């Protein structure tokens, strides 16, 4: 009886193992591509940071995104997670990091407002009766700049206002192809960091129309660039997590195949022995 | 049908975020996005 | 005698809840063996964490086991056991690590081991 | 059993003996051979009842 069931379970485990190995190799390819996209999006970020720093060294640092409002009452948390689910502890680490961030915010009197990117975060927070202000799905695999623009625009417009006093983001930093760390960044308001002098006989810049207009039309673009880099890093991290999860899953399926085959061969021998016992028992009963 | 309908209005069916007891993040683990201005002005 | 008319209504209710949680955990053991816990529902994840803590709390340091480990035994009255597993199934200890439920007696042992592991109840 | 007798002779004189049974699975197989050659009814894994 259980010989049929054991052979069926062996076939099931073999199917699962084939699928998981395929998914692991696919994830390897896709993370190669995601690392490529991240590295090629890096230079524009570097140069907009340089332009912003050389604009701020000669402007008025009183932009709304730069002052820490007195008595902050609420903080906006953007949690960047995945849509497909065959990742490992990816969304898990994201959510534990965001919970640590929520407790940090509540130990300073700020009720967090929640924006999410992905389906798994929406499951995690809809299960816990949270109130997610706005959600975003379907672009965690290949994020583009228009998605980052939309996200960052809604965020800065909720910050400049039902209205929050600072913007945080929780995403997975990608590094090493074996490091995927859920990090909480504070994207608003920015702290200002006087770096250096690095200004001797250097020639002063010329701004058109002036310094502050360029600064205040370039800052939201900087926040959008940072959100885009966050989305790209979280995508590459999700693909790394999926590759590792599918490797471990195919290993577990292989070990289950081995154990089920051992038990099935054990039963097979047992059934042959018991059938022989019955046959010979009858034959001896007749003699 | 009507008895059920007139009963369901008075029925008291027995249908908030939990605590999760997660500790606070270290204030220096939260990364700060900074404008790295090049004029030394304390 | 596991019967509402013999052991009481609350004893029976708590026992049935423990059994239901452990049965759902055993039902999920297939997927948990292949894919792990992170593929389940949110409710299934909650229940599997509760079930791991329950199946560890049913363990105990016995008086006859001091000869094997050196740790003396424990005696837990049935009322304290009912109250404890009631709070386990309701979800009061989901934050305590999976250890500190391992080979202990009542709830005081749980609190002491949990704070020795850096947690509170 | 020969080894155990040779060892028990020393044990009962007050000595300390160690005895190794290289394989008890092969003694079980030999005994099962004998039991099946005596036409004794086998049990689980065709092993005797005893």
């Amino acid at each position: 009886a259980t010989l049929r069931e054991l052979r069926g379970r062996i076939r099931s485990a073999g199917s699962i193992k084939k699928i998981t190995k395929a998914q692991e190799l696919i994830a390897t390819s896709r993370i190669a591509r995601a690392q490529a996209r991240l590295e090629s999006a890096r230079p524009y970020a570097f140069e907009i940071t340089r332009m912003l720093t050389t604009l701020a060294a000669e402007a008025a640092l009183d932009h709304p995104l730069l002052v820490e409002r007195p008595e902050p009452k609420r903080a906006g948390v953007l949690v960047v997670s995945s849509d497909r689910g065959l990742c490992g502890a990816y969304n898990a680490n994201i959510f534990r990091r965001s919970e640590e961030l929520f407790s940090l915010l509540r130990e300073a009197g700020k009720q967090p407002v929640l924006y999410v990117v992905g389906r798994k975060a929406q499951n995690y927070y809809s299960f816990r009766n949270w109130n997610i202000t706005e959600s975003w799905m379907g672009f965690s695999e290949q994020p583009t700049y228009e998605n980052a623009a939309e996200i960052a625009s809604t965020l800065v417009d909720a910050f400049l206002l039902e209205g929050v006093d600072e913007l945080h983001i929780v995403y997975t930093e990608f590094k090493s192809m074996l490091s995927q760390s859920a990090e909480a960044h504070r994207i608003a308001p920015m702290v200002v960091e006087y770096v250096e002098e690095d200004i001797g006989p250097r020639t002063l810049y010329s701004f058109e129309p002036d310094a502050t207009m360029l600064f205040e039309s370039l800052l939201p673009r900087y926040l959008t660039t940072r959100v885009y880099a966050a989305l790209l890093e979280s995508a590459a991290s999700e693909l790394a997590s999926r590759q590792r999860a599918m490797k471990s899953a195919t290993d577990n399926a292989d070990d289950l195949i081995k154990a089920l085959t051992l038990m099935a061969n054990r039963e097979r021998q047992a059934q042959i022995t018991q059938e022989i016992s019955e046959i010979v028992g009858g034959a001896n009963a007749l003699a | 049908t009507e008895v059920i309908k007139n009963f369901k209005k008075g029925f008291a069916a027995t249908g908030v975020v939990p605590d999760e007891h997660v500790e606070a993040l270290d204030e220096d683990k939260l990364a700060k996005e900074a404008v790295k201005v090049k004029k030394p002005a304390p | 005698i596991l019967d509402p008319s013999v052991v009481g209504d609350e004893h029976y209710r708590v026992a049935q809840e423990v059994i239901r949680i452990l049965q759902r955990y055993k039902d999920l053991q297939d997927i948990i063996a292949i894919l792990g816990i992170d593929e389940l529902s949110e409710e299934d994840k909650q229940l599997v964490n509760r079930a791991r803590r329950i199946e560890r709390f049913l363990s105990q340091n016995m008086m006859a086991a001091e000869q094997f480990t050196g740790q003396p035994g424990s005696t837990v009255p049935v009322k304290e056991t009912i109250e404890a597993f009631d709070r386990l199934c309701k979800g009061d200890f989901d934050h305590v690590p999976e250890q500190a439920f391992f080979l202990i007696g009542g709830l005081d042992d749980l609190a002491k081991k949990a704070e020795s592991l850096g947690a509170k109840l | 059993y020969t080894g155990s007798a040779i060892a028990q002779h020393w044990m009962y004189e007050g000595k300390h003996v160690l005895i190794i049974f290289d394989d008890l699975t092969k003694q079980a197989e030999a005994y099962r051979a004998i039991s099946l050659l005596l036409r004794r009814p086998p049990g689980r894994e065709a092993y005797p009842g005893d």
